[PDB]
């Protein structure tokens, strides 16, 4: 039955460990896909693990050069969770080099974006079958979440960008129902940049926290409900969310331009005038990843926050980072508890290889005794195939 | 996009100097991604400014950027004889992704006249053998660089047959020139004399030739 999704977000006061799959690791042995952009998506019954392969495999010829994002060759893939990206174990969901993915309850909801880069076009399918594509309506790159959308009472959501990553673009909220869109909107944001948003229900509504690779070291958000009236704005918070970014200092509801240049991929969750924040442990390189809890970081400026809990150890390769909820249709609880995933980045650039791939560690929100530590990609670089 | 900047500037030892990048400052929420470079003769340019306020390391702090409007400027404080260089601006932009300004010449004044050392050569026996003619004018020990040469045979000017080069600086700090007269031997042998005037900051040298 359809995901009703008017639950509020469950309150959270650390982070249980949900998933790891070792796929680099288990990659330099086994036939695994080199991929990138992984995340995590839940139907009421399981939850899957969507990424984007490069029709190549680990410590292949074939994996050489594969720092380009876009080629015809990278498909959105899935499998289950924790479970290592193997043609064996991998269902196809579409042709694409940017994708987003959820389940509105009753059928799996799959984008997937081909083509030139002056027209690319958005493939939708619900159940596998198309339903309905979209466009590029700038002709510059059009991109979407790289993560989970968001679906309430049978409506699913979600962002997308189309036009320059170093300047002014636009963006669009879609809302689509079986596969089809229904609405759309193209946001109103001078000076604001989105790319790559982390969107999740929250009580009726959507709320996305996004990267603003223009001149902004604080994360970008918009909220939404269904009729598609949103608000934006950028955290407020002075623990900036984005890498690269600046140190600690008194932050902005604007767009922070120090630091503001190209970005990363990331998350937050809003509690109130709360947020806790998922962001890398260095302030230049995509390495470490923390969560931070600042319980006046939505709406207040300083740098003060009360809770960080470490994820991944600062000398260590990190990379995206999304959000996904577990719904109460899937949990029995009587909220929607949030969760996200990191991506662990190996190779190109940071690292002498012919490849670039990544693994993936997840992580659910629990109101009980949690612990920090550093749980990392761990494979032994450079592979055989680098020789 | 172009970014125009002064020809020449000059100052003195000791003076403070200020060039001035006049073109990229565009596209509101874009960057300023501006740098300044300084090139000795023959030798390549060294990065002296970039983003626009910042100085990388073992440049002298007498160096200095700032930018206001579509104007950018360097700053540069007790000037040296060794800041006498060429300096050029750049900038990135969407539309064009970089963008050298025309280029500045520095002079650091206070150094002393000099007067070219003129020498003239007729044409050889051996060359008017072969039917050829050329008359050498060198041009030695002037400061600064700037001379014009005028050529003359019985008082009329000549224009036929002239090839003079650039001036060019010396070991000592001075610079020197050449010019060439291409004749017939006929026009060599039929005239009564020819003249190289050296012209050089008005005061004019001269000296001449006959078979
Ligand atoms: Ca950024
Ligand atoms: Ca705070």
């Amino acid at each position: 039955v359809k995901l009703a999704g008017n639950s509020s977000l469950c309150p959270v006061s650390g982070w249980a460990i949900y998933s790891k799959d070792n796929s680099v690791r288990i990659g330099s042995k086994g036939d695994v896909f080199v991929i990138r952009e992984p995340f995590i998506s839940c139907s009421p019954l399981e939850c899957r693990t969507f990424f984007l392969t490069q029709g190549a495999l680990l410590n292949d010829k074939h994996s050489n050069g594969t720092i380009k994002d876009r080629s015809p060759y990278r498909t959105l893939m899935s499998c289950p969770i924790g479970e290592v990206p193997s043609p064996y174990n991998s269902r196809f969901e579409s042709v694409a080099w940017s994708a987003s993915a959820c389940h509105d309850g009753i059928n799996w909801l799959t984008i997937g974006i081909s083509g030139p880069d002056s027209g690319a076009v958005a493939v939708l399918k619900y159940n596998g079958i198309i339903t309905d594509t979209i466009k590029s309506w700038r002709n510059n790159i059009l991109r979407t979440q790289e993560s989970e959308c968001a679906c309430v009472n049978g409506s699913c959501f979600t962002i997308m960008t189309d036009g320059p990553s170093d300047g002014q673009a636009s963006y669009k909220i879609f809302r689509i129902e079986k596969g089809k869109i229904v609405k759309s909107v193209e946001m109103n944001a001078p000076n604001y940049h989105y790319e790559e948003c982390s969107c999740y229900p929250d009580s009726s509504e959507i709320t996305c926290v996004c990267r603003d690779n223009w001149h902004g070291s604080n994360r970008p958000w918009v909220s939404f409900n269904q009729n598609l009236e949103y608000q934006i704005g950028y955290i407020c918070s002075g623990v900036f969310g984005d890498n690269p970014r600046p140190n600690d200092k008194t932050g902005s509801c604007g767009p922070v331009s120090s630091n503001g240049a190209n970005g990363v991929k990331g998350f937050s969750f809003k509690y109130g005038n709360g947020v806790w924040i998922g962001r890398t442990k260095s302030i230049s390189s995509r390495k470490g990843f923390e969560m931070i809890w600042d319980p006046n970081g939505w709406t207040g400026t300083d740098n003060k926050f009360s809770i960080k809990q470490d994820i991944v150890g600062i000398n260590e390769w990190s990379g995206y980072s999304g959000s996904f909820v577990q719904h109460p249709e899937l949990t029995g609880l009587d909220c929607i508890r949030p969760c996200f995933w990191v991506e662990l980045i190996r190779g190109r650039p940071e690292e002498n290889t012919i490849w670039t791939s990544g693994s993936s560690i997840s992580f659910c929100g629990v109101n009980s005794d949690t612990v920090g530590w550093s749980w990392p990609d761990g494979a032994e670089l450079p592979f055989t195939i680098d020789k | 996009s172009v970014l125009t900047q002064p020809a020449s500037v000059s100052g003195s030892p000791g003076q403070s100097i200020t060039i001035s990048c006049t073109g990229a400052s565009s596209d509101v929420g874009d960057y300023n991604y501006v740098s300044w470079y300084q090139q000795h003769p023959g030798k390549a340019p060294k990065l002296m400014i970039y983003d626009v306020s910042n100085r990388p390391s073992g440049v002298s702090n007498r160096f200095s950027g700032s930018k206001s409007g579509d104007t950018a400027s360097l700053t540069i404080s007790g000037l040296q004889a060794e800041d006498e260089a060429d300096y050029y601006c750049s900038s990135y932009t969407r539309s064009s992704s970089v963008v050298f300004g025309g280029g500045t010449k520095l002079t650091v004044l206070g150094q002393p006249k000099a007067a070219p050392s003129v020498t003239l050569f007729p044409p050889s026996s051996e060359e008017l053998q072969a039917n050829k003619a050329t008359l050498v004018c060198l041009i030695s020990d002037f400061y600064p660089g700037a001379v014009t040469v005028a050529w003359k045979a019985d008082s009329s000017p000549v224009k036929a047959g002239v090839e003079t080069t650039t001036p060019s600086k010396q070991s000592n700090n001075k610079y020197a020139a050449s010019s060439y007269l291409s004749l017939t031997p006929e026009q060599w042998k039929s005239h009564r004399s020819y003249s190289c005037q050296v012209t050089h900051e008005g005061s004019t040298v001269e000296k001449t030739v006959a078979p």
